[PDB]
């Protein structure tokens, strides 16, 4: 009925190798859900009671989510996630504290990288404290990773000690490896006002000029091993003007009516 | 709830400091750290001698932080002169880490001192240094000199490679608190100066938003000052 | 005063244009004066550009 | 023809109307300065005469009409103006 | 807390506020006339 | 924080008696 232990809850036979298959235990969630009513609509609410239910209602969801990434099904682990976001902030002592709480975190934390918000993972490790209730061990590869990005490093990201935790974070590397190239490729556009094609092909790591042409597009930049580096630089250089007054000048209607009011 | 909040002009001394301090700790997580070092700077002085204390030491050992992460070096003066410089002590190592531009020292203390920070919800803050380590030495070389080279930067900082110094650098640009253009033909960083910006608006607009923010002291005053005396005729003075 | 002056400009032009019509269709006498006139506004060329001032007065204001 | 927008030209474009090579053009205009029949400056770093002054044109039917371009555009930019400096405290005229 | 005079409160809108209002708009006119007037003797 | 001058001082005064010779 449910996905709790034993093996006559059919959630679990899909949570363990009874059930090979990666999509029919995201799949079978949906029916889940039902099930789920019963076990969710008490523990909304704190106490030391609801302590039971939430073990349970907590199960059904976190199972699902996790074998949705070995498939990447990866949208609807997110929407699914949130939920299990509130149960391990809080509910302390009541047993949100488990071996797949620990994974769970450390899944969704590798997916706003996958996205390039770095900005939404500062906001959201924070939010669940997903650094000290679990401690950075798995959890560290996310966080080590968006700190080395942020900074600018493409040389000690780390992606070696996402292999360490294989608990379905082995899975978010594949997606991990296009999103590293993606940030050199932006940083590059912004760096040079125009240098030579040579110079710039081995810092993207790039050396075919089929993978220079699949980042281009994306860049704006035009034919593979040409590229034009000089937009992002072009926007600085206007300051220089000063012929046309009206908008250079800025707030001139704005202080001469608040002026006029107050002689 | 921080955007929602109008926060009124005529509002107490201690809600004033209080605000801006609370606006200051959000705004440096999120990489708004040239807002929120001014607001808590600010926070401090506006706050008084007796009812503010708790909050108070609050405010200075989170802002020493906060400051490091837009790339301020903090005096030794700051540290010294309300007199807390024993409990501030921590926050003076990752002072000297930040300015320095190598990793090995800031990691180190961050970890160590990391529950006393937790407290006063610096913890989150402490991590972000890591960008800014590097940043503010960066920062120092790429704006005093004209061009210089990566490997020039990376002797000094104590940063792996020059070419771990370049990607470092084209983010920093991109962020804007650097500001260059980098020319990696030669293998330099250059500088971005006019030599003359009277060419340019900017003399003007700098006059003007002065301009601005003038003229809303003049509305607010107005307004404000019969206040108190009107109070006090319908109620009768003596 | 400064709502007037460029009001009555508004005024002057209207008067011209439809002048400008007669003399074509016509062939109304051609006075050199007014030809000359008009020609110059055009050829003199506006440019215009940095302006500022002070803002001392806050200190003022928060002073009263 | 050009309107109060430039009243610039190039050496170069000045060559092509007058089917003249362009050194000779630059001693021509420089005589009709010298004599007075025009006004303006040369400025040989950008290569442009700006003329700050021409003369009465030819009189023509179109030469009428070109007129008309100029003074029926500021008729327009007129009315938009006169509205924005009615509308800046407006509340105290008086 | 709550407020004493509860009838007193919710007869208080047709009451006094009502009669107030015609008051009121005088002492609007004498506002605007002030201003006009000042800058009158200014002139 | 603490200048870095002051450390500079020593290092500066003696660096000056080689430096003219060994570079241009």
């Amino acid at each position: 009925l449910q996905a709790a232990a034993g093996m006559y809850e059919q959630l679990k036979d899909e949570w363990n190798r009874k059930s090979p298959n990666l999509s029919k235990c995201g799949e079978e969630l949906g029916r889940l859900k039902l099930v789920l009513l019963e076990l969710n609509f008490l523990p909304t609410t704190g106490t030391k009671l609801t302590k039971q239910q939430l073990i349970l209602a907590r199960d059904i969801l976190e199972i699902g989510a996790q074998w949705s990434i070995l498939c990447k099904d990866i949208p609807s682990f997110e929407r699914y996630m949130a939920q299990l976001k509130c149960y391990y902030f809080d509910y302390k002592e009541q047993l949100p504290e488990s071996a797949y709480m620990h994974q769970l975190l450390g899944l969704n934390l590798l997916f706003l990288l996958s996205q390039n918000r770095v900005a939404e993972f500062h906001t959201e490790l924070e939010r669940l404290p997903a650094k000290d209730i679990q401690t950075n061990v798995y959890i560290k590869h996310p966080v080590s990773l968006e700190q080395y990005l942020m900074e600018g490093s493409y040389n000690k990201v780390f992606l070696a000690k996402g292999n360490i935790p294989a608990e379905s974070y082995t899975f978010f590397i594949d997606i991990l490896l296009d999103t590293i190239r993606d940030e050199i490729a932006g940083c590059i556009e912004k760096a040079y006002e125009k240098i030579l094609f040579a110079e710039a092909t081995r810092i993207l790591f790039f050396s075919t000029p089929k993978k220079m042409t699949d980042y281009a597009k994306k860049r704006g930049w035009l034919l593979g091993p040409n590229n034009y580096y000089s937009f992002a630089s072009q926007q600085q250089k206007p300051e220089d003007s000063t012929i046309p007054s009206t908008e250079l000048a800025r707030q001139v209607i704005e202080y001469a009516r608040q002026l006029e009011m107050i002689v | 709830l921080v955007s929602k909040s109008v926060f009124p002009e005529q509002a107490n001394n201690n809600e004033w400091a209080r605000y801006l301090y609370y606006t200051g700790r959000i705004k440096a997580i999120q990489l708004e750290y040239s807002e929120a070092r001014r607001t808590m700077t600010n926070a401090l002085r506006k706050a008084p001698q007796h009812t503010a204390v708790g909050f108070k030491q609050t405010v200075h050992k989170l802002l020493i932080v906060v400051e490091l992460l837009l790339g301020e070096i903090p005096d030794r003066l700051q540290f010294r002169q309300p007199s807390l410089k024993r409990s501030l002590m921590p926050y003076f190592l990752l002072t000297q880490a930040v300015r320095t531009g190598n990793l090995a020292k800031f990691n180190q203390v961050l970890d160590q001192f990391g529950e006393k920070f937790q407290t006063d919800g610096t913890y989150t803050l402490i991590i972000r240094l890591r960008h800014n380590v590097i940043k503010t030495g960066v920062r120092m070389i790429s704006l005093s000199y004209s061009r210089i080279s990566l490997a020039d930067i990376a002797q000094k900082l104590q940063l792996d490679s020059p070419e771990d110094a370049e990607f470092i650098v084209a983010k920093a640009i991109r962020d804007g608190v650097i500001e260059a253009s980098i020319n990696h033909e030669k293998g330099y960083v250059q500088s971005k100066e006019m030599i003359d910006i009277y060419s340019t608006r900017e003399p003007q607009l700098a006059f003007h938003q002065r301009i601005s923010f003038c003229l809303d002291i003049h509305n607010m005053s107005v307004k404000a000052m019969r206040f108190p005396p009107k109070s006090y005729n319908k109620d009768l003075e003596s | 005063n400064q709502v007037h002056g460029l009001k009555g400009l508004n005024s002057k032009l209207l008067d011209i244009r439809t002048y400008l019509e007669k003399v074509a269709s016509g062939k109304l006498p051609i006075n050199h004066h007014i030809i000359y006139q008009l020609q110059d506004v055009f050829n003199l060329l506006p440019d215009a550009s940095l302006q500022e001032f002070v803002k001392a007065f806050y200190l003022k204001t928060n002073d009263q | 023809t050009r309107p109060a927008n430039h009243r610039q030209l190039t050496f170069e474009e000045i060559a092509k109307s007058a089917k003249i090579t362009v050194n000779k053009v630059e001693l021509l205009v420089m005589k009709a300065l010298s004599v007075g029949l025009v006004r303006g400056s040369i400025d040989e770093v950008d290569k442009r005469v700006h003329m700050t002054w021409v003369q009465p044109r030819v009189l023509d039917l179109q030469q009428i009409k070109g007129m008309k371009d100029r003074l029926e555009l500021w008729c327009t930019d007129v009315k938009s103006m006169e509205l924005l400096v009615e509308h800046q405290a407006q509340d105290i005229l008086t | 807390s709550f407020l004493g005079p509860e009838p007193e409160d919710l007869e208080d809108l047709y009451s006094r506020y009502k009669k107030l209002q015609q008051e009121l708009e005088f002492l609007e006119v004498q506002e605007e006339y002030i201003k006009d007037e000042q800058k009158n003797l200014k002139k | 924080n603490v200048e870095d001058d002051f450390s500079n001082q020593l290092r500066a005064e003696l660096e000056k008696h080689g430096y003219k010779m060994e570079t241009s």
